[PDB]
RNA sequence: AGGAGUGGAGCCUGCGGCUUAAUUUGACUCAACACGGGAAACCUCACCCGGCCCGGACACGGACAGGAUUGACAGAUUGAUA
RNA sequence: CAGCCACCCGAGAUUGAGCAAUAACAGGUCUGUGAUGCCCUUAGAUGUCCGGGGCUGCACGGCGCUACACUGACUGGCUCAGCGUGUGCCUACCCUACGCCGGCAGGCGCGGGUAACCCGUUGAACCCCAUUCGUGAUGGGGAUCGGGGAUUGCAAUUAUUC
């Protein structure tokens, strides 16, 4: 059970592959550009990582 | 060889011009030619996201730029220069690659 | 899951020698680069880790998905009487000036 | 190896969270302000400024030396690859960020609140 | 009467030649989890196999089996054995007549119906 | 949403039961009169399988079960 | 004043009706409802269902020196590695 | 006067967004959170194992769709008008040109790309519109399942098949 029945097909690809960088939160993440966060710790933290409100 | 480019690069684009010009002069002073700042298109970097942290209110969004500003610059000249150049305690916020190619 | 003894013993001391662990540990998966030559699951490091917080003789702080511990002296004393480790080897929390 | 522009500058931007996050929870108690950063070849220099230097510097330069290796061993940098300094901020009412930190430490005392907003 | 064809090509005429050379002309579709081989990952379709051709011959129901399987098809002696969709809530007994060969609608078992639909009236405004 | 919902199936229904013992004894070959070993069996000339481990008989199944393979002659 | 529109003459989902749950967790609207960046075949809020688990590995009421921690598996072990 | 409506040396005579006050809501979020007050106790615990499956038991008076027609046609017409992504640092999983299997989904191979450098001069309409419109059920569907052969991912059964 622990390392005999799981861990025999390739399933290392799902959304439980991700994880907020800040909150280890798996909704709502953030791929583009890499940043890998979710929506709320982005913009919580957007000022200070470069991203300015211009638009 | 006199093949040289460096990459100047940064978010903010005082800074920028201000590094450009000290790069571009202290070419100059010294008797040698440089080729001017060639000006790369500068890169938005633009995301998207709801304002709300829930489900509820009015769909409002926000749009994050960030403008990437980048140029390359040529040099022919001997290496040493340049190395004297290079390490001339640039301002904050600029990323430089200098290339010897 | 696995119990063992000296897998933690092995822990310990490259613990006292550094002062942090440096493997990253996965409880889904037994075996992680950084988690290799260390084969101790994660949960058993932290549940040890919580015991000691229970009890209480070593400091910490929390960051971005990361811990960061600060081994003082009454670690090093700890470790030091406990495992009858003798103090030959240098703690790493004191090095330099 | 090597990634692209727009990545790097996402990369130090998400560095520089990490590293403000963490002194900031870290450093709570001393009275945080902000940092600066530069950079040269392979040479990274933080400053962590805050209204006290004598007590962020410790005893024998001890955290000092210590916040080295929690950034050694988290950023990834080579070793010996990072240095870092600390001065003082000249002024301190002036910083936001300090200013709230105080407030923050004077409701951490149990002072009360209209008295403590009206010192600050 | 009229027997069954393959979809316009003879197949008493495909049994007429060697085997060897009817993989490279094997048909579409359920090849995929016996893709990776004819290896493991497959005694179990063939074990059932033979459990339901010593059970039930073709052109029969077989006895007690409910495979999932889209069992990789060859010829049209799959009939005799059924997929099976075994739950304690599925269950599906129909006897498909054997014309099946890597094509449409071999499976008349399905693994749901409709719900109890109630009264649409009463009312549509207020 | 709703809970699990499984408590009430399965009736009539039991746990698979493995036996409790104390030693593992009669586990391996032991018919010598004395339950001592000989040295007329052959080991196996490679690295990946345990020293102590012994070829063992079971009227069933096998004596092995982590990697699930038969290690009888057959 | 018009144009494009609408459970009508296709496509994607949010109520017109619900007891093997099947969907409405935010609604006094227009400030619920293609919204929780929520396209769930990843383990989705598991959902409904013959699902091998322990995920007590917080130090001190009983605590053994085996909590009992697999199976592609021939109708007697009636699902593709429960 | 503040201003408003039209124009006689004359490129420019309301672009669109961002920010957005005091006081409020028992508005939403404790299912974003190492941001946190007030809690539960004992067996297939919400975390592993669920072949099958959750709104899909649904009839264009909730976004994105049909012009009964020279304003409209399939390159005899394009030296084109035109946002922004893209690979291995955790981590295998990126964008793809070009040949072959080819008259094609999909597969193989060396190649380029950390990017104004490669995809790429991005196939963002075909304006004379070289099958070619008289009283327009019939180019304004073709009220869609048959066919070279059908997927880098266990599961495609109301679903990336093309």
């Amino acid at each position: 059970g622990h390392q005999q029945l799981y861990w025999s097909h390739p399933r290392k690809f799902g959304q439980g592959s991700r994880s907020c960088r800040v909150c280890s939160n798996r909704h709502g993440l953030i791929r583009k550009y890499g940043l890998n966060m979710c929506r709320q710790c982005f913009r919580q933290y957007a000022k200070d990582i470069g991203f300015i409100k211009l638009d | 060889i006199h093949r040289i480019r460096i990459t100047l690069t940064s978010r903010n684009v005082k800074s920028l011009e201000k590094v450009c010009a000290d790069l571009i002069r202290g070419a100059k002073e010294k008797n040698l030619k440089v080729k001017g700042p060639v000006r790369m298109p500068t890169k938005t970097l633009r995301i998207t996201t709801r304002k709300t942290p829930c489900g509820e209110g009015s769909k409002t969004w926000d749009r994050f730029q960030m403008r990437i500003h980048k140029r390359l610059i040529d040099l022919h000249s001997p290496s040493e220069i340049v190395k004297q150049i290079t390490s001339i305690s640039i301002e904050p916020g600029v990323e430089v690659e200098v290339t010897i190619a | 899951m696995l119990m063992p003894k000296k897998n933690r013993i092995a822990i310990y001391e490259l613990l006292f020698k550094e002062g942090v662990m440096v493997a990253k540990k996965d409880v889904h998966m037994p075996k992680h680069p950084e988690l290799a030559d260390k084969n101790v699951p994660n949960l058993h490091v932290m549940k040890a880790m919580q015991s000691l917080k229970s009890r209480g003789y070593v400091k910490e702080q929390f960051a971005w998905r990361h811990f960061y511990w600060y081994l003082t002296n009454e670690g090093i004393q700890y470790l030091r009487d406990y495992l009858h480790l003798p103090p030959e080897i240098v703690p790493a929390t004191l090095r330099r000036s | 190896v090597q990634i692209s522009k727009k990545r790097k500058f996402v990369a130090d931007g998400i560095f520089k969270a990490e590293l403000n996050e963490f002194l900031t929870r870290e450093l709570a108690e001393d009275g945080y302000s902000g940092v600066e950063v530069r950079v040269t070849p392979t040479r990274t220099e933080i400053i962590i400024l805050a209204t006290r230097t004598q007590n962020v510097l410790g005893e024998k330069g001890r955290r000092i030396r210590e916040l080295t290796a929690v950034v050694q061993k988290r950023f990834g940098f080579p070793e010996g690859s990072v240095e870092l300094y600390a001065e003082k901020v000249a002024t301190r009412g002036l910083c936001a960020i300090a200013q709230a930190e105080s407030l923050r430490y004077k409701l951490l005392g149990g002072l009360a609140v209209r008295r403590a907003c009206y010192g600050v | 009467f009229r027997k069954f064809t393959y979809r316009g090509v003879d197949l008493d005429q495909l049994l007429d030649m060697s085997y060897e050379q009817l993989m490279q002309l094997y048909s579409a579709r359920q090849r995929r989890r016996l893709n990776r081989g004819l290896r493991r990952k497959q005694h179990s379709l063939l074990k059932r196999l033979r459990k339901a051709k010593k059970e039930a011959p073709p052109m029969e129901k077989p006895e007690v089996v409910k495979t999932h399987l889209r069992d990789m098809i060859i010829l049209p002696e799959m009939v005799g054995s059924m997929v099976g969709v075994y739950n304690g809530k599925t269950f599906n007994q129909v006897e498909i007549k054997p014309e099946m060969i890597g094509h449409y609608l071999g499976e008349f078992s399905i693994t749901y119906k409709p719900v109890k639909h109630g009264r649409p009236g009463i009312g549509a405004t207020h | 949403k709703k809970r699990k919902k499984k408590s009430y199936t399965t009736p009539k229904k039991n746990k698979h039961k493995r036996k409790k013992v104390k030693l593992a004894v009669l586990k391996y070959y032991k018919v010598d009169e004395n339950g001592k070993i000989s040295r007329l069996r052959r080991e196996c000339p490679s690295d990946e399988c345990g020293a102590g481990v012994f070829m063992a008989s079971h009227f069933d199944r096998h004596y092995c079960g982590k990697c699930c393979l038969t290690y009888c002659f057959n």
